[PDB]
């Protein structure tokens, strides 16, 4: 109890001359509260179950109708030395590792590379599950982006970025903003539940840090009444995530022309939104306008660094994209 | 409903200086941003000026800048619009309004809890 | 919104002449609310992570120190017909199925039974994971039972069962009762999350219905201010669950004398608590005293049937126990 | 704090019948169960009787059954203890109390918001 009071220091989060007692829910006005963010976990569980239903009953028949391979991986040829190396040394040999294995086994590099690729495919999930997951991600990202566009088209802060800090902290909470924030937090918690359980043996790096940072930002911005600028970030970031899933779906059906086109479009949208628009527009409204209109708050040192972290992430992935696009030309 | 009552109006000679007051019978007038709107005879309502809860931002109309000033006193719960160098354009009925979702726009449909309205006459 | 108002009909749950407006949280008195049950999901997630940490860092070294087999199952001898039958016909042949397989393959019944047992062990989880899960269950059940005993020892309704309906609906909510209910609901939701994710390929029958019924009862009793009688059920049912896990742990270390003793004790406690005490004491206070003191409520038709359902479950499992105890003699 | 004020006391002749009243200056007296306790001279507080919010359950002491009756009126916010066939044991100072967690016990430490207390004299 006392440690929670220490953590929620009103002189750290809220700006000068502002107390939590000012943001309590009164008769005529409703303000966002931390207690409203507990529904996110139940909604994430409901989303997880709906995802399971969609994958097994809606995506699998479509994959069957599109000649996706319904069987598992292939079987690697038997080899004692290769099996010992795969179980002991590593699972994804590099060029130097392939050369060393060829020297040790006195075998061609192509055969060892094919054997290790087959073993990796055995360890990797089948194409059917990846296709179903990509279809679910595409549908959810398209819904979220469309709802965000419909919500933002009427708001006064999309055109002028100095309207997110208009009457701070006295900005009432609307149904649309609450629904958008709860839906986003629920989706991120659903991704969490899916990753710590179903995929605890797949990936736990850049996308787990990305998820954690996104949940951190969404929660602490919602508690701090700094949510008008968060909708612009959520809608900007979800613009490009609806094309990568379509490109993956085109890839998994062995369509390379559509996959190449959709990936050139995803690359263009990703670069334009997350390298040209995001820093100049959102970090402008965040680093300088927020501190000018709202005043000196210390939470700014936490929030901008995190957004800069996100920007670093979204610059690494863009190098990864610029080379694939070079391969796609 | 914090129904406003605009007072402070009469007839002023041209090139004059007149102060107007809007009084709110409520306890939560200090969290809201408020604005002053005018309704020209045989015309629709226009946006004259607006002010945020703590006087941080004062938005004016492109026709009243300099000539018109808006201020508010939280303890008294009153808003004071001082008009200066009054031209004949100012002749209308002024209504004091309240902003409902802190949107910062220039619109008649975002401002609720309107008032009966005070009248000004400019020669 | 309207459908929720239809579901929470005050003439169905609350008794005669009682409205939800009477149970709202006032200045001097705090009453339980549905909104307080949203913390259960976050606490269940925290419990799930603590369970993972305990299993990998606290239970696995102990299992290693106790010579539990750290490797996987064995390898069944190759057989085309046996593999085809296992993949197509069934996985756990009965006596008639074993006789049919022996007739078809012209092989001894013992060899086919051993091959199918080896295949089942291949499909079944290793002893290490079962030992770790049993240790976690034992620790959690022992903690919950001990806290329930400490809480109930001071309450006035454990000795007299007519003190659960004393001042209904005006019974204030204490910290201990709220903590107990939230802890139980969080544990049941943790079991849910573990079963729909980690063990979605293991069991989905009597224990999933049992979990669902337990969550139903705990939630709707907490919302209805019928929680004084629920603590007696929770503490009665968690008395025997702390010995079955110890018996399983003794079994997995190849200790048969302690396993037999602990299972005779678990059988005695289970029968005594859930066949002798539960019906005569709790269904007495529930079927008749509740309706006498509180009056005619229609939710009684929902709650007693569910408790009777639980009793049916706890009679089936007891037949299953009475035969194992016969084998244990 | 709904501090009770016990009234209705005086000196009565033996084998008498006396009514006592406890009045609560609060708005939420109707959700609580209340009890009447007595403190015998040179002795500790004893449990005389108790009543729930709606008169459903009336618990008495094994020494006062029949002879003593408890009732309450919600509109007036008052509790009436009617004592009958008064023996010399009844001589003490009576205090009207309130039950805090609806526990239904017979104890002095569960009853808070006590009152100054009325006095009875039995010859
Ligand atoms: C390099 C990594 C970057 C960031 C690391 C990722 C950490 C973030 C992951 C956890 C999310 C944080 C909170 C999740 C639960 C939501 C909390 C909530 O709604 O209520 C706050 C609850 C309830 O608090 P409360 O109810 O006492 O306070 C409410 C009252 N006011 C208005 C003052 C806030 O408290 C917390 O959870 C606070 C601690 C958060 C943990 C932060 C760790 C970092
Ligand atoms: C044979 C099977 C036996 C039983 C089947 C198992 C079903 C039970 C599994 C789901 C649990 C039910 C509710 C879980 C979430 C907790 C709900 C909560 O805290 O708030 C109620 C929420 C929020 O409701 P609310 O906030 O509008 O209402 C609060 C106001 N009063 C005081 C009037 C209640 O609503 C629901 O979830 C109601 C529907 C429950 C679904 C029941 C399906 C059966
Ligand atoms: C991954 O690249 C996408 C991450 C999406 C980020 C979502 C964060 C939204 C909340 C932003 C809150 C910032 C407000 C603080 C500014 C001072
Ligand atoms: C499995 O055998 C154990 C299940 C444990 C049951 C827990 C349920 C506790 C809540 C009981 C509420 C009943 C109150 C309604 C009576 C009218
Ligand atoms: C904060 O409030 C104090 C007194 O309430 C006042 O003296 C000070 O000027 C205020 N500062 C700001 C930045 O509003
Ligand atoms: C319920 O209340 C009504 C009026 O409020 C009354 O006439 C009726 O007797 C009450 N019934 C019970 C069982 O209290």
């Amino acid at each position: 109890a006392g440690i929670l009071a220490w953590f929620w220091n009103e002189r750290f989060w809220l700006p000068h001359n502002v107390t939590w007692a000012d943001l309590k829910n009164t008769e005529e006005a409703t303000f966002p509260q931390a207690e409203d963010l507990y529904l996110a976990f139940p909604l994430a569980f409901c989303i997880f179950m709906v995802r399971l239903i969609f994958e097994r009953f809606v995506a699998k028949p479509c994959a069957i109708a599109l000649n996706i391979q319904a069987n598992g991986p292939q079987i690697a040829p038997p080899n004692a030395i290769l099996e010992k190396v795969f179980t002991a040394i590593t699972k994804h040999p590099d060029e130097k590792r392939l050369e060393g294995l060829s020297k040790q086994l006195d075998w061609d590099v192509r055969s060892i590379q094919r054997w290790f690729r087959q073993r990796r495919n055995q360890e990797k999930p089948s194409t059917l599950t990846r296709f179903c997951e990509s279809m679910w991600r595409f549908s959810f990202y398209l819904y979220v982006f469309t709802y965000g566009v419909r919500f933002l088209k009427k708001t006064p802060w999309l055109w002028n970025t100095r309207h997110c800090w208009y009457n701070y902290p006295y900005q009432p909470l609307t149904t649309d903003l609450h629904y958008y924030y709860i839906l986003e937090l629920s989706f991120y918690w659903s991704l969490m539940f899916s990753q710590f359980t179903d995929i605890k043996r797949k990936d736990f790096g850049i996308m787990f840090l990305h998820h954690l940072v996104s949940i951190f930002l969404i929660t602490f911005s919602y508690v701090n009444n700094m949510a008008r600028v968060g909708t612009l970030v959520l809608c900007l970031h979800d613009s490009a995530d609806a094309l990568l899933e379509a490109a993956k779906m085109a890839n998994y059906a062995k369509f390379q022309k559509m996959c190449d086109l959709l990936f050139v479009m995803f690359a263009v949208v990703f670069i334009t939104t997350r390298l040209g628009i995001f820093p100049l527009w959102v970090l402008n409204t965040t680093l300088f306008e927020s501190w000018e209109i709202v005043g000196p708050y210390p939470s700014w040192w936490v929030f901008n660094l995190l957004l800069l972290l996100v920007q670093g992430l979204n610059c690494f992935w863009s190098y990864l994209i610029v080379k694939i696009a070079c391969k796609a030309v | 409903q914090l129904q406003f009552v605009e007072s402070g109006g009469g007839l002023v000679q041209a090139g004059g200086s007149l102060r107007l007051s809007c009084a709110a019978s409520g306890r939560t007038f200090s969290r809201y941003a408020v604005g002053w709107f005018r309704q020209a005879p045989g015309k629709e309502r226009e946006f004259v000026a607006s002010i945020t809860w703590n006087g941080a931002t004062t938005y004016y109309a492109d026709s009243v800048k300099g000539r018109f000033t808006i201020s508010r006193d939280n303890a008294k719960n009153t808003v004071y619009l001082q008009m200066n160098s009054l031209k004949p354009e100012d002749t209308a009925v002024y209504y004091c309004a309240l902003d409902l979702y802190s949107y910062g726009t220039r619109d008649v449909a975002d401002f609720g809890s309107w008032g009966k309205g005070t009248r000004v006459t400019v020669s």
